[PDB]
């Protein structure tokens, strides 16, 4: 019943920068607040309890306060393994409800993407089922905006996407949208155009073919 | 100092019953609530319920009276039942020491975790189909559309693992038919296009596949 | 002439344990046996005393005293427990000679979308003494910054209110509590 949000959803910081999330409670939950962190593929662990209290083996950088109603989890100089996504939870009322999460980024410049389309193979074509898929490359700012437009016509319902984590090295993102069609359907059209809106973009790329050539 | 071990079967068809069993090894058993924890893929975390040493349970509403929490105090395991499985059901789910009967704070420790997916979909092998390099272009790219596989997951290689720089593979996404899709791609610089060889290495272990595809340009 | 405990078990409405309620009884000729026989009682636990009802008629001053807690705290209604309620909201001492007696008052305590009636104290800056009632609701300073009676950062109110739905486990569930104290001038 209880509503526990979190802000921002996600945000960007580098290495020795002073973090806060806040978890704003719907009723006043006293001291019934705590922290997690979570990794991709490793068990959450505890950082916070009772809004304020370090859990031990947790670095000092760590620290944790609230009033009842608002909560804050600060990492004063924030280091390379505190890249990963923070949940609070309050256990003041049933049932326990937890936080959307707040996403902490690696922050760097801007950077455009490079953007790639691909036809559907006539293998796959020979199967019934056609495949376009629009590609994402090297870029920062996780806010991407893909449209797809056959005949100048906005395809929306029929396209799925996929996004990768923080490249290892250079700190960017790549994306894959598939727009998926029946071959009658894609033997009724003839242009096939993917338009991407990025913030390194000045405008608009659009990355086409025509059915054939 | 304490630990926690779980078990279960994680891959049901819907309409069955997840049956998950959590095993504490060091805290004293009887001094805590022992409860379940659930992270759907890409949706944040949810709490199921809790049960304590004398068998008191609190449950999450959001489970329309589904989940049935259980307490075996000779062997201190705890187990998680949940009927009427559907495929919103799918998540991790953990086993975690809950509140203390003192100060009553908790989640100090955590399972390992349990995959529970949720499907009536059959182990199915992908077809792997090109994405090649238009006649364009610097920097060129390519790839290999993996679809229609069930369960995940695949492994893709490229040259056998010869080649690793500008590699990205992207995570799977489930499409409405019940089965998986995947992408992967390669950005090389478009001069080698003649000279290279770039093939792709998929395999899916659940239905013993291998496909190994060459990706070249498309001649016209 | 026959002790008014009806008025304390069967009250209508019941405390808070933060400020518990004390009910002096004297003039009293009261069955103790017809109670620890009664099935209406989860609780009922004498430490020294022992249920027995041919000592003297009544005590010089029988106290009763009565509030609402949940049920994993019932356990802390006990001499030498240590917990949130017997930290701060309700203590006995150690060489308590009387009785404690809870029973399940979920039809009574518990609302539908929850009864905020009942509160427990949640913080303190040290532990009660036995027998001690805490009314104070001063701003508790929970971090090094001071509060000045203003809530914020670290900086909480010092009362919490129970949940109480009926939906909650029995450990969440709120069950009433009554604690018979003897105390030995006259003898009733
Ligand atoms: C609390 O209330 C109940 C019901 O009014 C009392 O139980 C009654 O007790 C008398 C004997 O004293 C019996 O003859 C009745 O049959 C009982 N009624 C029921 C339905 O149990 C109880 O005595 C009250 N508590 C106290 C301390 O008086």
């Amino acid at each position: 019943a209880i509503r526990m949000t979190q802000s921002p959803s996600a945000m960007s910081a580098s290495v020795g920068d002073r973090v806060t999330v806040t978890c704003r409670a719907s009723q006043g939950i006293g001291n019934y607040l705590a922290w997690f962190q979570l990794k991709p593929g490793k068990v959450p662990k505890r950082l916070i309890y009772a809004a304020s209290s370090l859990q031990s083996g947790v670095p000092a950088r760590f620290s944790g306060g609230g009033s009842g109603t608002e909560f804050t989890l600060t990492i004063s100089s924030l280091q390379p393994e505190d890249f990963a996504t923070y949940y609070c939870l309050q256990h003041g009322f049933l049932p326990w409800t937890f936080g959307q999460g707040t996403k902490l980024e690696i922050k760097r410049t801007v950077a455009a993407p490079s953007v790639f389309i691909f036809p559907p193979s006539d293998e796959q074509l020979k199967s019934g089922t056609a495949s376009v898929v629009c590609l994402l490359n090297n870029f920062y700012p996780r806010e991407a905006k893909v449209q797809w437009k056959v005949d100048n016509a906005l395809q929306s319902g029929n396209s799925q996407e996929s996004v990768t984590e923080q490249d290892s090295k250079d700190s960017t993102y790549s994306l894959s949208s598939t727009l998926t069609l029946s071959k009658a359907d894609y033997e009724k059209h003839k242009v096939y155009a993917c338009e991407v809106t990025h913030q390194g973009l000045s405008s608009p790329v659009t990355k086409s073919f025509n059915r054939g050539e | 100092e304490v630990q926690l071990q779980q078990w279960g079967a994680g891959l049901l068809k819907p309409s069955e019953t997840l049956s998950l069993t959590c095993a504490v090894y060091g805290g004293s058993f009887s001094g805590y609530y022992w409860s379940w924890i659930r992270q759907p893929p890409g949706k944040g975390l949810e709490w199921i319920g809790e049960i304590n040493h004398s068998g008191s349970t609190n449950y999450n509403p959001s489970l329309k009276s589904r989940v049935t929490i259980s307490v075996d105090t000779s062997k201190n395991q705890f187990s998680l039942k949940l009927s009427s499985v559907t495929a919103a059901d799918t998540a991790v789910y953990y086993c975690a020491r809950g509140w203390d009967l003192d100060y009553y704070y908790g989640m100090d420790v955590w399972g390992q975790g349990t995959t529970v997916t949720v499907s009536s979909a059959s182990t199915k092998g992908p077809s792997v189909f090109p994405l090649a390099p238009s006649s364009k272009s610097g920097t060129a790219a390519l790839g290999c559309l993996v679809k229609d596989y069930f369960p995940e997951p695949v492994t893709v290689s490229w040259n056998s693992g010869a080649l690793t720089s500008g590699v990205h593979t992207f995570p799977a996404v489930l499409q409405s038919s019940g089965l998986y899709s995947l992408s992967s791609v390669v950005t090389v610089p478009s001069s080698s296009l003649g000279t290279q060889t770039y093939i792709c290495n998929v395999n899916h272990k659940p239905s013993n596949t291998k496909v190994d595809k060459r990706v070249e340009p498309k001649s016209c | 002439n026959l002790c008014p405990f009806g008025e304390v078990f069967n009250a209508t409405r019941f405390a808070s344990v933060y400020a518990w309620n004390r009910k002096r009884i004297s003039n009293c000729v009261a069955d103790y046996s017809v109670l620890y026989n009664s099935a209406s009682f989860s609780t009922f636990k004498c430490y020294g005393v022992s249920p027995t009802k041919l000592n003297d008629l009544c005590f010089t001053n029988v106290y009763a005293d009565s509030f609402v807690i949940r049920g994993d705290e019932v356990r802390q209604i006990a001499p030498g427990q240590t917990g949130k309620i017997a930290d701060y909201n309700y203590k006995l001492p150690d060489d308590f000679t009387g009785c404690v007696i809870a029973w399940n008052s979920n039809n009574l305590d518990s609302k539908v979308g929850g009864n905020y009636n009942y509160l427990y104290r949640l913080f303190r800056k040290s532990n009660l003494k036995p027998f001690e009632r805490d009314i104070s609701t001063e701003i508790y300073q929970a971090g090094s910054t001071p509060c000045n009676g203003v809530e914020g950062f670290n900086c909480y109110f010092p009362l919490q209110s129970y949940g109480f739905q009926p939906t909650n486990g029995v450990g969440y569930q709120p069950y009433r509590v009554v604690v018979l104290s003897f105390e030995l001038a006259t003898v009733c």
